[PDB]
């Protein structure tokens, strides 16, 4: 029966301009510490900024000024309006209830934020068809690439979406030419890797592409 | 203001106590400083305010400790629930969280295997080249993966990606990929991964000659 | 020559911020200047007139409010800038001439184990104008329902404890902090040193 309501992500070019809501349940936004941290991907916990129960605000000293951070008393509300942004803010934007010496102790869901120069672009998908490496014991392991698709997030699903066990989902890596990439690996009884109705699944909204693609040996 | 997070991880079983040491670069007072727990993707919530006040819904098995140079979370009786990653953040002008501490369930030692998956030529034709070295299911993440390609450095070329611990058995898959163009896979003969871990007792390696199946 | 720069300088009692002890005074007055900067502080800045040259301006009447925070903090005194003392515990207005002095205190303020004699209003409705304590230690809420002046989730008493280890970083020891507020109300000139 109280928290913070977090929406509105983002996926931006650099040197733009954005804005995340943040929105209060019991809390009285005009009446408290509340702040924006981020967690940059899969790297530490930086608080970003604070807004105070009066107008005052003060910033991590790596965004300093680059950022807003606004208020709407009337309809309780808190914004993240970000200007000139930068390829490493790529993060998870979190709105907290602060209490400083009691620490900040209601944080809303959180919502993300993707900066960088790269454009929309669906995926590549190339199998990982296994071979006697991986045959010990039935310890099939196969699996399909995802390269060079952007942004973050797709999902994975295998056997048409009927097999979200004994999956591996290796996360994304953004990396040198910033196109997102990723894999992901299922294990399956010997028997299974040379015949087997093997369909791995890549579904990505931004370029609302849904390919349900076929993974095969290959020889 | 820096708060180091000794020690880097901590590794538990069901039921067993854990101590987890913060550590200022100076040394400091003990009400200000605090204690988060993070699950993984899910926002922070709070553990611990002032130096071990714990805080409303915090269960008594929880103590903060010490002041000064150090200050140390407790837990006395375990549980998953409380499997975690904590972060100190002492609120000195502003937070400033420690680099946190991956609290993951003691497992017996296991020996990660390690697969090979190249590129073809589906793959080929793209003008780009991906080579998959895989690990599954292995303790801890203290493993080391190198790609030897005619037994030399290929370093930078190769991306490094691993599961979260696996909340059913609590456990690490890794894999990693080089980047070659088709001229890059073209012009070397061999391609090797080789893998050191903490669950094997000698570097074990998977080697392939290019174009051979 | 009388003037009562001692009791508030050398004290012994130094309050809380939350409830910063003002101090009107009518000094001592002489043809040579009235007081000496520092022989050993920590902190000191003399706005309008340089710190060097306090005596340069004859004052009507002052108000030396003096208070203890932590190092750092000493920071966010000055005006122009809005740190959590400056919105809530003590604001300087943003256009002002006077001046602020913070020496260190670990070795009388710091009681072994914690001390806690020291507070400070963390919580506050809105913005303080300029010089208006707060005093009311009334219980605080920060949403929709009232609390009859008893504590709860979302009902805080507003002050709370700095808590001083004699062990702490050179910005946590307690700086003792006396700010000169030079008024410019128009009548017969009293604070000042020389001719």
């Amino acid at each position: 029966e109280v928290q913070l309501v977090e929406s509105g992500g983002g996926l931006v070019q650099p040197g733009g301009s954005l804005r995340l809501s943040c929105a209060a349940s019991g809390i009285t936004v005009s009446s408290n510490y509340m702040s924006w941290v981020r967690q940059a991907p899969g790297k530490g916990l930086e608080w970003v900024s604070v807004i105070y129960s009066g107008g005052s605000t003060f910033y991590a000293d790596s965004v300093k000024g680059r950022f807003t951070i606004s208020r709407d008393n009337s309809k309780n509300t808190l914004y993240l309006q970000m200007s000139s942004l930068r390829a490493e803010d790529t993060a998870v934007y979190y709105c907290a209830r602060d209490l400083v010496v009691f620490g900040m102790d209601v944080w809303g869901q959180g919502t993300t934020v993707t900066v960088s120069s790269a454009s929309t672009k669906g995926p590549s998908v190339f199998p990982l068809a296994p071979s006697s490496k991986s045959t010990s014991g039935g310890t099939a392991a196969l699996g399909c690439l995802v390269k060079d698709y952007f942004p973050e997030p797709v999902t994975v699903s295998w056997n048409s979406g009927a097999l979200t066990s004994g999956v591996h989902t290796f996360p994304a890596v953004l990396q040198s030419s910033g196109l997102y990439s990723l894999s992901s690996v299922v294990t399956v009884p010997s028997s299974s890797l040379g015949t087997q109705t093997y369909i791995c699944n890549v579904n990505h909204k931004p370029s609302n592409t849904k390919v349900d693609k076929r993974v095969e040996p290959k020889s | 203001i820096v708060l180091t997070q000794s020690p880097g991880t901590l590794s538990l079983s069901p039921g067993e106590t854990a101590t987890l040491s913060c550590r200022a670069s100076q040394s400091v007072g003990s009400s200000y400083l605090t204690w988060y727990q993070q699950k993984p993707g899910q926002a922070p919530r709070l553990l611990i305010y002032g130096a071990s006040s714990r805080a409303t819904g915090i269960p008594d098995r929880f103590s903060g400790s010490g002041s000064g140079t150090d200050f140390t979370l407790t837990i006395s009786r375990l549980e998953p629930e409380d499997f975690a990653v904590y972060y100190c953040q002492h609120y000195g002008s502003s937070p400033t969280f420690g680099q946190g501490t991956k609290v993951e369930i003691k497992r017996t030692v296991a020996a990660p295997s390690v697969f090979i998956f190249p590129p073809s030529d589906e793959q080929l034709k793209s003008g780009t080249a991906s080579v998959v070295c895989l690990l599954n299911n292995f303790y801890p993440r203290e493993a080391k993966v190198q790609w030897k390609v005619d037994n030399a450095l290929q370093s930078g070329n190769s991306q490094e990606s691993v599961t979260e611990q696996d909340s059913k058995d609590s456990t690490y898959s890794l894999s990693s990929t080089l980047t070659l163009s088709k001229a890059d896979y073209e012009k070397h003969k061999v391609y090797a991964c080789e893998v050191t871990h903490q669950g094997l007792s000698s570097p074990v390696t998977k080697s392939f000659n290019r174009g051979e199946c | 020559n009388l003037c009562p720069f001692g009791e508030v300088f050398n004290a012994t009692r130094f309050a809380s911020v939350y409830a910063w002890n003002r101090k009107r005074i009518s000094n001592c007055v002489a043809d040579y200047s009235v007081l000496y900067n520092s022989a050993s502080f920590s902190t000191f800045k003399c706005y309008g007139v340089s710190p060097t040259k306090l005596n340069d301006l004859c004052f009507t009447n002052v108000y030396a409010d003096s208070f203890v925070i932590r190092g750092d903090e000493v920071r966010q005194i000055a005006p122009g800038q809005t740190g959590k003392i400056a919105d809530y515990n003590y604001k300087l207005p943003d256009d002002f001439t006077g001046c602020v002095i913070a020496w260190n205190s670990n070795n009388l303020d710091s009681k072994v184990g914690g001390n806690y004699n020291y507070l400070y209003r963390l919580f506050r409705k809105s913005n303080l104008k300029p010089f208006e304590r707060d005093i009311s230690t009334e219980i605080y809420q920060a949403g929709s329902t009232p609390c009859n002046g008893v504590e709860g989730f979302n009902c805080y008493f507003p002050l709370q404890s700095y808590g001083f280890q004699p062990t702490n970083g050179v910005g946590y020891q307690p700086y003792r902090v006396v700010v000169l507020s030079f008024e410019l109300l128009h009548a017969p000139a009293t604070v000042c040193g020389p001719k």
